[PDB]
């Protein structure tokens, strides 16, 4: 499955995952593109932030779902 | 006059962004309904919000009767506003 990852400033990350894919790996895998550790990313699907221990079946994110990432300084 | 357009749609769009998601959190937010995280970023994105709505200001005030600039950017910063106290209640409430 293919999601989006739009930020503040602009960029609009594209990413590669699993309907039930865990926030763990999601971060990583930006981690992997971007290289923002993932102890400094925050993402927001529906007005709502998306803890670690969950995945994206948990928040429920179709296909080419669009996912806001902001960064705690 | 070259990207000076674009620089500046991009600084529209980084505000109405903003505007977007934290009226967004606030749809989805509950008093007993929500997380520390949750709403605490909120309130980040609200620090960041009054900023902005004041760098709207400065680009204001740096505009001699000019067509659209102003309108565009006194617009933006209305819905920064309208959401800033927007939140002031939700938050309140």
């Amino acid at each position: 499955m293919q999601i989006f990852v739009k930020t503040l400033t602009g960029k609009t990350i594209t990413l590669e995952v699993e309907p039930s894919d865990t926030i763990e790996n999601v971060k990583a895998k930006i981690q992997d593109k971007e290289g923002i550790p993932p102890d400094q990313q925050r993402l927001i699907f529906a007005g709502k932030q998306l803890e670690d221990g969950r995945t994206l079946s948990d928040y429920n994110i179709q296909k080419e779902s669009t996912l806001h990432l902001v960064l705690r300084l | 006059g070259i990207q000076k357009v674009t620089k500046r749609l991009h600084t529209l769009e980084e505000v109405n962004n903003n505007v977007r998601l934290l009226s967004e959190m606030l749809l989805h937010y509950s008093q007993e309904d929500s997380s520390d995280g949750d709403r605490e970023l909120m309130k980040e994105l609200f620090d960041q919000c009054e900023n902005k709505r004041r760098t709207l200001f400065k680009l204001a005030s740096e505009t001699e009767d000019n067509d659209n600039s102003l309108g565009d950017i006194l617009q933006a910063s209305d819905n920064l506003s309208r959401v800033i106290n927007s939140y002031k209640t939700i938050i309140e409430g």
